[PDB]
């Protein structure tokens, strides 16, 4: 079980002078018990979530995850 | 099984699996036999298991049939006897895996959460499956007792 | 951390020579516990909670720790009692079953004395909480296993005080 | 009414360390020359693992999330809390030491620093009672510290925080040993007021 | 070892030994009688199959005896036979304890770095190992033989 | 971290006794100071970096810590020690707030003399500073506001000697 | 300097030190006896510098030394030279080393709080630095003046 | 080259290029002829250096030549001359370039993991590296050759 | 990341040959460009911020954008702003400095234009902004080095819209 | 952490003073020294396993410790022993670079004898085999190389003892 | 307790060697400055009361510590402090006479700290009452020997501080 997220987050409280496209926006996998707090983090930093995909996840399954 | 958590061991620990471990499949392969009579036996009797434990349940802790109490009425405990049919049946099917990790993918990981809301004290459904536990090892042979009573075992020290 | 597998193996690795017969009778005597201490090991995973809270029920419920003034009194003190004996019997069960008890001066009795010393947690009444455990325990699992989860009962209580 | 200077060495020494000047931080920001990423992920084993990694690896261990940063479907973040959760740290900082102890080295690994106070420590065993040494280090790094301070991209480093009062000498006393040095923990708690 | 790992595993998950891991020690520690009468096979006859495993590595991979390899010479050979004799005294460790911690934990972890260090063709000693593997294994009987070149395979496997 | 009104709470509740007339009186002289406080802690709110500044314009300044060799000598330690300055007021600030001295040991003087003494600041000076601190705030702030700051003014330099 | 520069920044990336980089060592190594020359030339003539620097910038900035200013009076002026002077010692200590790290690892980083807590214009300081470098870059060569100049240059640049 | 690394050192700093280094640059282009001239003697002369090194080589360690080793036979002896060829081309490479970086990128990321693939002993690889520096910086002239013998070295650095 | 250099030893390595005349001939092209390229680098390092101002003067200043009601209204956005033309006149200088625009497909150009798209940032007012930054650098630094500026800067543009 | 250049910065700040014709002398030497330095360090960096493994074939291989029962016994231990021989080889190396052994009581002889003292690693063992070092490397840079190597490992040598 | 001669023999000796040419400098430069040492300790005994005297008129006197409240208070107070200011000049005097500061950490500040700590004492304004002494016999013996003089003064001040 295993998310695939493309999400967009702004810097809105400053500005940082380095680069940071991938900070901005980024494709990560994440796992499905991190994903609750991950996706709660990300609501909270303001970034919106823009895609998700759970290829690894196999959903409906009861055993196995 | 023993095998799904063999195989998420040796991935975390990034190697093969050890001739160990493989003794240990091979050896879980060898008693496939015993663990499927066990479930034989379980499978057959669950009716008899669950009316005895559940009388014996109600006989030892009246607080949950009285009135103002969690299964009071006939739908609630039918309702009883229904999560005591859950954790048997979670209970063979552990027994048959070799493992307790199907026990707790299916119903371990959120019993005190929502036992909570419901209402349900969760320390009398540790009551309920210590009865479940005591009349199949009193329906078992002593060594197939053990085994099932290790899993019975597992799921009442997961509940208090 | 050694079971009494590794200890003799670390014995005999120091020593450089191989596995003599003394070796062999200890390996010999481990290996015949060792069932005695699968069969504890479960029936004491089985009462986690029970043993606890009867260990509280014996030495410390009605005392003055739980009174005002005690350092049980608080609903945040009594869980981490109940934390911190749910520790000692964990702990002991798995000394109970390497049959050394190097995981507990490793992992329980290394900063212990300190932090209880520091935060002024009583070490008596916790040594009795302990020894109430330890005798509740071996009128569950019966007199010898009883008697080999009390050797490192008694080590924890060593230890401590 | 001036003097000669004598004590010329206990001027010099006078200081917070230079360290703090001479230790430079770890941004994965390019992310497509791969010395850059293999610079990087050296870093990130003598970060976390406080030495080099390979007299304590069979063979290469993690080539699994290597590679995987190497793609960038993963973060550096993750990589991070997986370097934390497989077997050899725990084998290395979790199991020789109790759970008072592997609190204020996970805070040294992870966050970079000592605990805070006490409500950290009672947080951080209440989660070691509760659930595993792995929930524990996620727990740790999907917090919101570790994204403020170091972020998504970045190695943690070695922080030189000031205001929490206890902060600064607990990180000097635990940084300033090598590993191994002694088995006491430098910190066991914080006295109440 | 076995208890080891168990103990290990079940204490950073913060719980107890779950039944299955429970019952995983039970069989050990009956299969701890063949586990041991396989280490006086491989300890009884320690001579003849360095001897043997060295003559056999030698015809297979002569170059690291001419000059120019790294095992020319009397005491150059001498220290050969010495670690070829290491490495079995670990495969005996391992098949005692049950797992390959004693072999991994004492002489596998930094082996390339040290080979490396010494000058040593590291397929050179993956050979060796596999001719001590034909020999130990041709002096045991079948099930014998698979339990004995499981932690010969694990050598083998963490060379390479 | 507690004031006036939770120690006397946990002073009743470690008794495990109700609020009597002893408490009820100490809660009645918190509540008569605490407008006083108010006051206090808006006027210093007002003047952070003027007593600041004042306190290294009297002690500080000229003398041979700011020179070549002195612990106050770069700009970095200069901006240092009015962060550090900085703190004590608010801290004092804070404590007369409460009117316990609980946040000054817990968050300021915990590990303050093991910090100054490992990084080799002078600590007669910082207690020199702080006191010339303390005598710009009473200045400030009249006399018995000013005896009420320098009563935390003191306990800092207490703790800090 | 320049090689702890080199050094830190191979020292963070866990490599040695790259050819580019000992190459950019050795071109400093030898540009050392110039250094050395344009730190002499500093340090002989500092007494000008500091006397023609505060007269041109009490001449351009003259508030700061009316009655308001920071600088009025003979005690204040004297400080104020002092402080000139200060920067004047971190120019010959950044020239000498070959890098800004002396100047700004001592008198650059709290400057702004430093001068806030004072009560001091920096841009009045910034204006001093100026003219500290015209009546330096008017005493020297043209490579000299620019090599200098660059020192100058990043202690103006980081005073605003 | 050196411009490239320069650019990923001011980017990963968020500045811009240092006239030190744009001086570094400038330095590099007017020694463009020097280095054009080394890369050229040694690509007229590769042949010969070659041969002189497997030789010399095979002379000192015969454990590769030798039954039993890697380098045995006709094909295997000229695919190790291949890889000299190979090392020699990307010491050219690295010669005009002014900087290791694309013979790091070409020919040392993996050596040690693909050549405990194939079996080669990466120290004789060294030894290898270590005749045709020696061979090549005997052709050239003694400036020449320490420039060469820099890369050389470097080469043979990240081998062993 | 490859220079001129490192793209002719790149494709001189996918086909397998070595140095041939006609990569000399596109190094000493290289070379001979290098050096007046250098003297550019430093002209534009020197001056880069009022460069950056004379082409935010130029194109974007008394628009709807640096005005309310577009994306450059707050200081905030203001900021963000002038951090990306600082940006894109870097990466041109260093794309010029390399003599390759492959830095600026690989940082810049990477996922801009999402981010772009996604932030609601317009495309055309960049492109203009970018454009008059081309002939604010061509009228200071030359002509030839205002031409090796301009590919790139129209590499930049391309690559964004 | 300084090189001679800042040992001389800090001795003529920590005065006050300006750069002095002793000081400019000293600036000169190693100005002079400085190439020498460069080039042992490239030939150091060439050989660092040779030196390394032909010091432990020097000094500790065939002795006590390598057989069982020696600290250097097992693959974990020899392993740990190479990375400690690399260790002091690269910080020699760094203040021979810096002509400095600040960099070696700053970050190699800290905790350096606690640590060893702790582990049960023999000093006197190690003493030898970085004396074996020195001898080895001297024997590679040359006469007066190799003594400037060697002040810095007879450092690392007496901080150890 | 070893003076320099002391020291030297027993660097010679802990090494077993004889004692070589560096040594032989060493003692030469203590036989050299030894009769400027006897000079300067005749003449600090000849002003032992003035010079303790003056180090209290010019720091002590008239501030705050010798009022009420002060710990140099009452007349037992100023008693003892003239008794500490005496030790301090007494034990310089014997250091400087050694030429090396063995006895001033042997004897003077072993627990002067924890002294200092227990009972109260400031030990920024005892570090500024010995630092005036130093200044006042500085003043009385001249350049050098006032330095080395005050080498051992700083030695006692980082020592106390
Ligand atoms: C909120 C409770 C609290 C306090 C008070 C605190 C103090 C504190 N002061 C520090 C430094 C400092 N503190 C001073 C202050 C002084 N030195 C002098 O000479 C003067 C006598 C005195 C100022 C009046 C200086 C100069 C430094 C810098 C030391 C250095 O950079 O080497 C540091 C070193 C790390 C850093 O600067 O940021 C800490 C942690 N930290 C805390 O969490
Ligand atoms: C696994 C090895 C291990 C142990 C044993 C351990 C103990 C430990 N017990 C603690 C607290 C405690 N322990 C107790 C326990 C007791 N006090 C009493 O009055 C009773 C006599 C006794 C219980 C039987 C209490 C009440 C606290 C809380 C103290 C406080 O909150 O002030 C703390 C303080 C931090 C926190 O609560 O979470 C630690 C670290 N830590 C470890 O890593
Ligand atoms: C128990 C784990 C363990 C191992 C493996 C171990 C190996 C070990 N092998 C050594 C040498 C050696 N080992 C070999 C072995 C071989 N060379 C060949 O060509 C063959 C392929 C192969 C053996 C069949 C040789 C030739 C040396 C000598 C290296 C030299 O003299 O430079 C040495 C250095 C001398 C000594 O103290 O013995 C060690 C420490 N030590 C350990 O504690
Ligand atoms: C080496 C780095 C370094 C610097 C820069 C430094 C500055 C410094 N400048 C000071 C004062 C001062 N500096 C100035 C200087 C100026 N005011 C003006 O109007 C002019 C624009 C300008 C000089 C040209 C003045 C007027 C004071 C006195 C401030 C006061 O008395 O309140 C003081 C306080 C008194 C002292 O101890 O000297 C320090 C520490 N200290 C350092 O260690
Ligand atoms: C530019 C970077 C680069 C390197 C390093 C490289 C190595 C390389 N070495 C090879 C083979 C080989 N290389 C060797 C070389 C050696 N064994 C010995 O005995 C000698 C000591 C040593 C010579 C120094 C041998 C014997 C083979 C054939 C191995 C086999 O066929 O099993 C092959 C397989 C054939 C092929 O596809 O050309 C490759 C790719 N290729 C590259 O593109
Ligand atoms: C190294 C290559 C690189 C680039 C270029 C880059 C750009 C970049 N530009 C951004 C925003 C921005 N860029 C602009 C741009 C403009 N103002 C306008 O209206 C004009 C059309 C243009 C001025 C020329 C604005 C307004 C924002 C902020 C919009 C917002 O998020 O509020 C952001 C979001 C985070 C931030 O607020 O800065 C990134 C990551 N990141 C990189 O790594
Ligand atoms: C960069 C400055 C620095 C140094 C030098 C350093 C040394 C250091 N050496 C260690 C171990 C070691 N060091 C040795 C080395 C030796 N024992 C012997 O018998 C030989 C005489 C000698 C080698 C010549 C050995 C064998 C160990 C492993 C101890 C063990 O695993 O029990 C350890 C224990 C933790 C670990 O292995 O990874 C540290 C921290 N750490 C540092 O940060
Ligand atoms: C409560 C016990 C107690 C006593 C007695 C005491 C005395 C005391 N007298 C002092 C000065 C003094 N006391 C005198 C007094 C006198 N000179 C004369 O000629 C007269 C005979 C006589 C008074 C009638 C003088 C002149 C000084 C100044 C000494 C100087 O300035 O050098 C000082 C130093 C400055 C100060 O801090 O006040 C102290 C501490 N302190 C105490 O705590």
């Amino acid at each position: 079980r295993m998310f695939k997220i493309t999400a967009c987050v702004p810097s809105q409280s400053r500005i940082r002078t380095q680069r940071e496209l991938q900070n901005t926006y980024f494709t990560k996998l994440v796992p499905y018990d991190n994903w609750f707090r991950e996706q709660q983090r990300i609501m909270k930093m303001g970034g919106k979530i823009v895609k998700v995909q759970l290829a690894t996840g196999k959903p409906g399954t009861n055993t196995g995850l | 099984s023993i095998v799904t958590k063999s195989i998420v061991n040796a991935d975390a620990e990034a190697r093969y699996l050890s001739p160990g471990e493989l003794d240990r499949i091979k050896a879980f392969v060898t008693s496939g036999e015993s663990r499927l009579r066990i479930a034989e036996t379980l499978t057959g009797s669950r009716e008899r298991i669950i009316k005895s434990a559940g009388d014996a349940l109600f006989q030892k802790r009246p607080d949950v049939v009285s009135p103002g109490g969690n299964a009071y009425g006939e739908e609630m405990t039918a309702t009883c006897l229904r999560d005591m049919d859950y954790y048997l049946r979670l209970i063979t099917y552990g027994v048959v895996a070799g493992d307790v990790t199907p026990i707790e993918e299916i119903g371990l990981v959120g019993v005190r959460e929502m036992y909570k809301s419901l209402g349900t004290p969760v320390d009398a459904v540790a009551q309920a499956v210590r009865e479940m536990k005591a009349v199949a090892t009193g329906m078992m042979s002593g060594d197939d007792a053990a085994e099932a009573g290790a899993y019975f075992d597992y799921v009442i020290g997961a509940m208090e | 951390m050694q079971d009494a597998i590794t200890s003799v193996i670390n014995s005999a690795d120091v020593q450089g020579k191989y596995l003599d017969g003394s070796a062999m009778d200890k390996l010999k005597a481990y290996f015949t516990t060792g069932a005695l201490r699968v069969r504890a090991a479960s029936t004491i995973s089985a009462n986690a909670a029970a043993i606890v809270k009867e260990a509280v029920a014996k030495s410390l419920l009605y005392s003055d720790v739980t009174r005002p003034g005690g350092n049980m009194y608080t609903t945040r003190r009594y869980a981490a009692c109940i934390r911190d004996l749910d520790y000692y019997l964990r702990y002991a069960t798995y000394a109970m079953l390497a049959g050394d008890p190097s995981i507990l001066d490793e992992r329980v009795l290394n900063g212990l004395k300190e932090t209880y010393n520091s935060l002024g947690v009583p070490v008596g009444s916790t040594v009795q909480a302990i020894q109430a455990m330890k005798e509740v325990t071996a009128g569950l699992v019966g007199a010898d296993a009883g008697r080999e989860m009390g050797v490192y009962f008694d080590y924890i209580c060593s230890g401590l005080s | 009414k001036n003097l000669p200077v004598t004590d010329v060495d206990a001027r010099l020494k006078q200081g917070v360390n230079i360290q703090r000047q001479q230790t430079k931080a770890f941004k994965l920001t390019d992310t497509f020359n791969k010395v850059e990423l293999k610079t990087a992920i050296a870093a990130a084993y003598r970060q976390i693992f406080e030495r080099d990694i390979e007299p304590y690896i069979v063979d290469a261990q993690f080539t699994a999330l290597e590679s995987k940063l190497g793609n960038r479907e993963i973060n550096m973040k993750e990589f991070i809390e997986g370097l934390g959760c497989s077997e050899l740290y725990q084998k290395e900082f979790y199991t020789p030491y109790p759970n008072t102890k592997v609190i204020e080295m996970g805070t040294k690994h992870f966050l970079g620093r000592a605990p805070l106070d006490q409500q950290e420590i009672r947080k951080y065993n209440q989660i070691l009672a509760s659930q595993g040494l792995k929930a524990f280090i996620g727990a740790m790094v999907n917090s919101m510290e570790y994204l403020d301070n170091f972020g998504e991209d970045t190695v943690p480093f070695r922080r030189f925080p000031t205001l929490p009062a206890a902060n600064f000498p607990n990180t000097e006393r635990l940084y300033n040993q090598l590993t191994k040095q002694n088995r006491d923990l430098v910190v066991p708690s914080f006295e109440p007021a």
